[PDB]
C-alpha cells in the first residue's frame, strides 16, 4: 500500500467473467458482417475520417475498415485476413463459425467446466470434419480438355453469384478463365493488368490477349507521327534521350573559342548518334521508362516513327512479357533477337482519354482487362469480385477436387460428427454434439439473408441427409431444397478445409485465455 | 425543406421565389445608385 | 457476470449507424431531392442556375455536369449522382441531365415496392430485364441518317436540335454550322476518330455574339517583336525554329579562361559574327517570317528589322506544332537543319487590333488543306463567352458521336413513351412476381414527357395520355410533346433528332446505378 506492485493505471481482470465478455464481443463482430453472404446478400457502406466512402461486400475488407481494439475481438480478424491471403474465397464463413463455435460452448463455460476439455473436443472433431472433407470430395483423373476447362467456368460462377457482377456472371467467367490459360507455370498475378476507365456500360468490358496502357505525357510534335502500324517492331529501352549533361561529376575547361564550338556541337552528335543507332535497326515503335526529349520526339516525327516516355514499369514489363523482346540499357547493339513483334499497335479514345494497344500476339503469357462503369466505388468494386474469381481459378487448376454448395457439405458433416458422438461417453459427447450442431449456422444464414422460413428448410434437409442425398441443399430460387451438385453449384474443398482449420484454430486460441492485463498508455 | 441534409455546413440555397427577389433587388440597388449622374446636370 | 459497457470500435461512442429500411429510405429521399433540382432545367423551355464559388465568382450555367460539379455535398448518394452524371458527359457529351431525372424517378417509384414487401435484389432483377427489353426495342425504331461533306443537312439539324436549349439560341443556326464545319475539317474517316487537341477554341470579350466566327488557321496572343515592322504578309513562308537567337551554350558545366588581350579580342568578334552568321542563315533558305518559341537580344531584333524580315517571339509550343500542322511546315531545333522544304506555306498573316485597350492579336489564314481549325468567341460578359464555350462543346461532341455511329431517333419524348409500351406489353406476359418491377420501370421510364409539358406550361397527364392514345392507335413511334406550339406533334416533320448511342447510355447507366444504390443495407460515419 505503501509502495504499489505494477504502475498507476494498470487494469486486469480475470475468471469466467472476462471469457464470457470476450465471447460476447466475437458475437458483435460476426453480427457486422452477417447478412452479406449468400445470393441474397446485402452490402456495406463505411466512411473514414477524411470523407472519402467506401462501398464493399467482402468481409475481409470490412473487418479491416473497422476500426476494432478489442483483444479477443482481433483474432477473428486476424483469421479472416489468413484466409483472404491463402484461398481468396471463403472470409465470412470462417467468422460465422468461430463466433458459432464459441457461442455453442459458452453455457458449459458457465458451469465451470475445464476448457482444456472443450479444446480436446474441438481438436478431434477438427480432424475427423477434415479427414471425410477429404474423402468424399469428387474428383477426376483424366477428366478431358473440354471437361477441365467447364469445370473452372462453374467454379467461378458460383464465385460471382453474391457480387455486383452477378448477372453478368456467365459474361465474365469466361474471360476470367481464359485469364489464367495464358499466365505459364508460376500463375504470377502482376502478369494480369487491371485498367479502369470511367464511362460506359457493365457489358462494354474487355479483355486483350496483347498490352494496352494509358498516355503519358508528350511534348510538341507528337501529333505530328502516325498513329496505326501493321507489322511494326517495339524497342524497349532504359535509357534518357535528350540534350543534357553527360554526367553530374563532369566539368570542363577550354581556352579557345574555336574549342568552346567543337564542344558546343559535341553534344548534338552525341544525341545524334543515339538516335540514328535506334533508327538503323528498324524499330518503328520506342517505349523507355526514361523521359524523352522534344528534339527526340521531333526527330521521330519526321521519320514516321512513335515514341512514349516515362513508361510504368509494371506495363513496361508486362509488354516485353506479351511481345517478347528485352529491355535495353545501351543502345550499342540492337540486334533482330532484342525487339518486339506485335500484329497491330494503335492508339485508341476510350471515353475521355486515349490508350495505347499492342494486339496480335499469340506468343503472349498476359492478358489486359479494361473495365466500363458508372463512378469510382463501382469498378473497384468489380474488380474486388473479379480478384475472387482469379484466386479460385488458381487454386482449382492445381489440385482439382469439387464438392457441393449451398450448405450440402456443412449438413453432412453435422450429421457425421453427430453419428459419431453418440458413440463415445461422458462430456465429450455433449461437447462434439454442440459442434455438429455449429455447423448448420450456413444454410440457416442463407435461408435467412433470402427471406424464407429456416426452420421447415432445415428440418427437411436432415430428413434428407439422414435418409438415403449427400449434395442436398437450398434452392433460393424456387424456395425449397435440391440437389446442388446437379444444379452446378460447385466450389473446391480447399476453401472448406482452410475455414474449419482456421476458424478451430481460433476457438481454441480464445478459449484457453485466463486473465487480461492492461499496462497505462 | 426536405429533413435530409444535401449540403455541407455554411452552403446556401435559394428558389424561384427569394432567387428573384434578390436579383431584381440587387440589379434595381445597382441601377438607382448611378442614376444620379446621367446628362448635362448630373452631380458627382 | 454483469455486460458493462466493453469497448470494441475505436471512438465508438460519437460514431452513428443505420441499419436496414429506414436507412434505405433515407437514400431514396436523398435522391429525390436532386433530381428535383433538375428537373425544371430540361427542354428548350427550361431555367438555368446561379453558381457562386467560394471565392465569390459567379457562373450562370444550364448543363447538369456542371452544375452538379459546382455543388458542395455531404451526402454520399448526392455524390454518387454527381459521379453518375461525370460519367455520362465523359463518354457522350449531351444528356447529362435526364439521366439523374431517370435515376430518381427510378428510385422513387421502388419506395412503394419496398413497402410492399419486396426483396430489393427481386426490384434489381426485375430493373435489368426490362432495361434489356427497352435497349432491344431502341435500335429497331431507329434509322440511318448518312455521314457525308457533300450533304451536311442532317448534322446541321442535329446540332440545332442540342443547341436549342441553350442561351446561344438566339443564333444557334449559325453556332450549329460552325460546330459542323470544325468536325468535318477536323475528322479522321478511315478510322473514324476525331481529336479535339486539334480544335481550338477561344473567345475574348466585347463586340457582338454574332461575330463568332471559324478560322481554318491559327490565331494566338502574340505580335511581333518590334514596334516598326510591317502589320500584315501576304505571301508567308513560315520558318518554324525552337532554338533562341542567342549564341549556344554547352548544358554540362563548362568555364572559358581568358589570359591576354588577344583571346579578348578573338571573343569579342566570334559573338558578332554568331549573329550575322544565324541571321544569314535564316535569310539564305528564302524565308519570309521566323517564328521562335524563346526570346531574342537587341542586336538579334535589330538584325531581323534591318534585314526586311518579321519575327514572333516566346509562343508556347501547342501553338507551335499547330502552326506546323496547320502551314504544312515541319519543326526545326537549330539553324544549320534549315532547309528550303521545311518552310510552311500561308496566305495571310495578320495583327488584328482590338478596340481601346493595348492588346494585340496575330491571325495566320489562308493556309492550304489544314488539319487546325479554330473557334473565335465575341460576346458582352464573361458568362455570355463561358455558357457559348459549353455549348459549343456539346454541339461538336454530338457530331463526333454520329461520326461513330450513324442512326438516330426522335425525341420529345416519343422514343420514351414506345419503350415503356414495349415494357408495358412485355410485362403483361410475366406472371413470376416480377410484373410489378418491370410496371414500375415503365411507369418510372414517362417522367421525361411530364417533365417537359410541365415545364411548357400544359397539363402533364392529359397530354401524356394523349399522345399515347395517339401511338397506340396509329402506327408511328414519332409523336412527341409539341413544346414549342407549332400545332404538330410529329417530330420527324419538326426535325428533332437524337443519337441512339445517347439514349442507350442513357438508359443502361441509370438502371446500374440504380442498382447499385439498392443493395445497401448498412453505413456507419463518424459524428459531428
Ligand atoms: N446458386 C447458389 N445457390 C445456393 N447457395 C449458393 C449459390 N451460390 C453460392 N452459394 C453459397 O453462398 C455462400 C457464400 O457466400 P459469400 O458471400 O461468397 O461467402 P464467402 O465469401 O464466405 O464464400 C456459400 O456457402 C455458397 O454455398
Ligand atoms: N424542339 C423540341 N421539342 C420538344 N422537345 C425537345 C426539343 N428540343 C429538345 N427537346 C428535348 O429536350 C431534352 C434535352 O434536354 P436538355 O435541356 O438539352 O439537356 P440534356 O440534353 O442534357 O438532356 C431531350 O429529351 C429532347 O427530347
Ligand atoms: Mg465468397
Ligand atoms: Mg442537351
Amino acid at each position: 500500500t505503501p509502495v504499489i506492485l505494477l504502475k498507476e493505471g494498470t487494469d486486469s481482470s480475470q475468471g469466467i467473467p472476462q471469457l464470457v465478455s470476450n465471447i460476447s464481443a466475437c458475437q458483435v463482430i460476426a453480427e457486422a458482417v452477417r447478412t452479406t453472404l449468400g445470393p441474397r446478400g446485402m452490402d456495406k457502406l463505411i466512411v473514414d475520417g477524411r470523407g472519402k466512402a467506401t462501398i464493399s461486400n467482402d468481409g475481409a475488407t470490412i473487418l479491416k475498415l473497422l476500426d476494432v481494439v478489442h483483444p479477443a475481438a482481433k483474432t477473428l480478424v486476424d483469421i479472416a485476413k489468413s484466409q483472404d491471403a491463402e484461398v481468396g474465397d471463403g472470409t465470412t464463413s470462417v467468422t460465422l463459425l468461430a463466433a458459432e463455435f464459441l457461442k455453442q460452448v459458452k453455457p458449459y463455460v458457465e458451469e465451470g467446466l475445464h476448457p482444456q476439455i472443450i479444446i480436446r473436443a474441438f481438436r478431434t472433431a477438427t480432424q475427423l470434419a477434415v479427414n471425410k472433407i477429404k474423402e468424399i470430395a469428387v474428383t477426376v483423373k483424366k477428366a478431358d480438355k473440354v471437361e477441365q476447362r467447364k469445370l473452372l467456368e462453374k467454379c467461378a460462377m458460383t464465385a460471382l453469384s453474391s457480387k455486383l457482377i452477378s448477372q453478368q456472371k456467365a459474361f465474365f467467367a469466361k474471360m476470367v478463365v481464359d485469364a489464367v490459360m495464358m499466365l505459364d507455370d508460376l500463375l504470377q498475378l502482376k502478369m494480369i493488368g487491371i485498367k479502369k476507365v470511367q464511362g460506359g456500360a457493365l457489358e462494354d468490358s474487355q479483355l486483350v490477349a496483347g498490352v494496352a496502357f494509358k498516355k503519358t505525357f508528350s511534348y510538341a510534335g507528337f501529333e505530328m507521327q502516325p498513329k496505326k502500324y501493321h507489322n511494326p517492331k517495339i524497342a524497349l529501352l532504359n535509357v534518357e534521350l535528350e540534350l543534357k549533361a553527360e554526367k553530374d561529376n563532369a566539368e570542363i575547361r577550354v581556352h579557345t573559342v574555336e574549342d568552346y564550338q567543337a564542344i558546343v556541337d559535341a553534344e548534338w552528335n552525341i544525341l545524334y548518334d543515339k538516335l540514328e543507332k535506334i533508327h538503323h535497326s528498324g524499330a518503328k515503335v520506342v517505349l523507355s521508362k526514361l523521359p524523352i526529349g522534344d528534339v527526340a520526339t521531333q526527330y521521330f516525327a519526321d521519320r514516321d516513327m512513335f515514341c512514349a516516355g516515362r513508361v510504368p514499369e509494371e506495363d513496361l514489363k508486362r509488354t516485353m512479357m506479351a511481345c517478347g523482346g528485352s529491355i535495353q540499357t545501351s543502345v550499342n547493339a540492337l540486334s533482330a533477337d532484342v525487339l518486339g513483334r506485335c500484329q497491330v499497335f494503335e492508339e485508341t479514345q476510350i471515353g475521355g482519354e486515349r490508350y495505347n494497344f499492342f494486339t496480335g500476339c499469340p506468343k503472349a503469357k498476359t492478358c489486359t482487362f479494361i473495365l466500363r462503369g458508372g463512378a469510382e466505388q463501382f469498378m473497384e468494386e468489380t474488380e474486388r469480385s473479379l480478384h475472387d474469381a482469379i484466386m479460385i481459378v488458381r487454386r482449382a487448376i492445381k489440385n482439382d477436387s469439387v464438392v457441393a454448395g449451398g450448405g450440402a457439405i456443412e449438413m453432412e458433416l453435422s450429421k457425421y460428427l453427430r453419428d459419431y458422438s453418440r458413440t463415445i461417453p461422458g462430456k465429450q459427447q455433449l461437447l462434439i454434439g454442440a459442434y455438429a450442431k455449429a455447423l448448420e449456422i450456413i444454410p440457416r444464414q442463407l435461408c435467412d439473408n433470402a427471406g424464407f422460413d429456416a426452420t421447415n428448410i432445415l428440418n427437411k434437409l436432415r430428413a434428407r441427409h439422414a435418409q438415403g442425398g449427400t449434395w442436398y441443399g437450398v434452392d433460393i430460387n424456387n424456395e425449397d431444397i435440391a440437389d446442388n451438385f446437379e444444379a452446378f453449384v460447385w466450389e473446391p474443398a480447399m476453401v472448406r478445409i482452410n475455414a474449419l482449420t482456421a476458424a478451430s484454430e481460433a476457438a481454441c486460441l480464445i478459449v484457453s485465455v485466463d486473465e487480461t492485463i492492461k499496462n497505462p498508455r | 425543406l426536405a429533413p435530409v441534409n444535401i449540403f455541407k455546413a455554411g452552403a446556401d440555397e435559394e428558389r424561384a421565389e427569394t432567387a428573384r427577389l434578390t436579383s431584381f433587388i440587387g440589379a434595381i440597388a445597382i441601377g438607382d445608385l448611378v442614376k444620379s449622374t446621367l446628362g448635362p446636370k448630373g452631380m458627382d | 457476470e454483469y455486460g458493462r459497457p466493453f469497448l470494441i470500435i475505436k471512438d465508438q461512442d460519437r460514431k452513428s449507424r443505420l441499419m436496414g429500411l429506414e436507412a434505405l429510405k433515407s437514400h431514396i429521399m436523398a435522391a429525390k431531392a436532386v433530381a428535383n433540382t433538375m428537373r425544371t432545367s430540361l427542354g428548350p423551355n427550361g431555367l438555368d442556375k446561379m453558381m457562386v464559388d467560394k471565392d465569390g465568382d459567379v457562373t450562370v450555367t444550364n448543363d447538369g455536369a456542371t452544375i452538379l460539379s459546382m455543388m458542395d455535398v455531404d451526402h454520399q448518394i448526392a455524390k454518387l449522382m454527381v459521379e453518375l452524371s461525370k460519367s455520362q458527359d465523359d463518354e457522350i457529351g449531351d444528356g447529362t441531365t435526364g439521366v439523374v431525372v431517370l435515376a430518381g424517378a427510378l428510385l422513387e417509384e421502388a419506395e412503394q415496392l419496398l413497402d410492399r414487401g419486396i426483396h430489393p435484389i427481386r426490384i434489381a432483377d426485375g430493373y435489368e430485364q426490362a432495361a434489356r427489353v427497352a435497349i432491344e426495342h431502341l435500335d429497331k425504331i431507329s434509322d440511318s441518317v448518312l455521314v457525308d461533306i457533300k450533304d451536311t443537312e442532317p448534322l446541321i439539324q442535329t446540332a440545332k436540335t442540342t443547341l436549342g436549349s441553350k442561351v446561344v439560341n438566339s443564333c444557334h443556326r449559325q453556332m450549329a454550322e460552325i460546330a459542323v464545319n470544325a468536325v468535318l475539317t477536323v475528322a479522321d474517316m478511315e478510322r473514324r476518330d476525331v481529336d479535339f487537341e486539334l480544335i481550338k477554341v477561344e473567345g475574348k470579350v466585347g463586340g457582338r455574339l454574332e461575330d463568332t466566327k471559324l478560322i481554318k488557321g491559327v490565331i494566338v496572343d502574340k505580335d511581333f517583336s518590334h514596334p516598326q515592322m510591317p502589320k500584315k504578309v501576304e505571301d508567308a513562308k513560315i520558318a518554324i525554329l525552337t532554338c533562341p537567337f542567342e549564341p549556344p551554350k554547352p548544358k554540362t558545366k563548362h568555364k572559358l579562361d581568358v589570359t591576354s588581350v588577344e583571346d579578348y579580342k578573338a571573343l569579342q568578334k566570334y559573338e558578332k559574327e554568331k549573329f550575322e552568321e544565324m541571321i544569314q542563315q535564316i535569310k539564305e533558305t528564302g524565308a519570309n517570317l521566323a517564328i521562335c518559341q524563346w526570346g531574342f537580344d537587341d542586336e538579334a531584333n535589330h538584325l531581323l528589322l534591318q534585314n526586311n524580315l518579321p519575327a514572333v517571339r516566346w509562343v508556347g509550343g501547342p501553338e507551335i506544332e499547330l502552326i506546323a500542322i496547320a502551314t504544312g511546315g515541319r519543326i526545326v531545333p537549330r539553324f544549320s537543319e534549315l532547309t528550303a522544304e521545311k518552310l510552311g506555306f500561308a496566305g495571310l498573316v495578320q495583327e488584328i487590333s482590338f478596340g481601346t485597350t493595348k492588346d494585340k492579336m496575330l491571325v495566320i489564314e489562308q493556309c492550304k488543306n489544314s488539319r487546325a481549325v479554330t473557334i473565335f468567341i465575341r460576346g458582352g460578359n464573361k458568362m455570355i463567352i463561358e455558357e457559348a464555350k459549353r455549348s459549343l462543346h456539346d454541339a461538336l461532341c454530338v457530331i463526333r458521336n454520329l461520326i461513330r455511329d450513324n442512326r438516330v431517333v426522335y425525341g420529345g419524348g416519343a422514343a420514351e413513351i414506345s419503350c415503356a409500351l414495349a415494357v408495358s406489353q412485355e410485362a403483361d406476359k410475366c406472371p413470376t412476381l416480377e410484373q410489378y418491377a418491370m410496371r414500375a420501370f415503365a411507369d418510372a421510364l414517362e417522367v421525361i414527357p411530364m417533365a417537359l409539358s410541365e415545364n411548357s406550361g400544359m397539363n402533364p397527364i392529359q397530354t401524356m395520355t394523349e399522345v399515347r392514345a395517339r401511338q397506340v392507335k396509329e402506327m408511328n413511334p414519332a409523336l412527341g410533346i409539341d413544346c414549342l406550339h407549332k400545332g404538330t406533334n410529329d417530330m420527324k416533320q419538326q426535325h428533332v433528332i437524337e443519337t441512339l448511342i445517347g439514349k442507350k447510355q442513357q438508359i443502361s447507366l441509370a438502371t446500374q446505378m440504380v442498382r447499385m444504390i439498392l443493395k445497401i443495407d448498412d453505413i456507419r460515419k463518424p459524428g459531428e
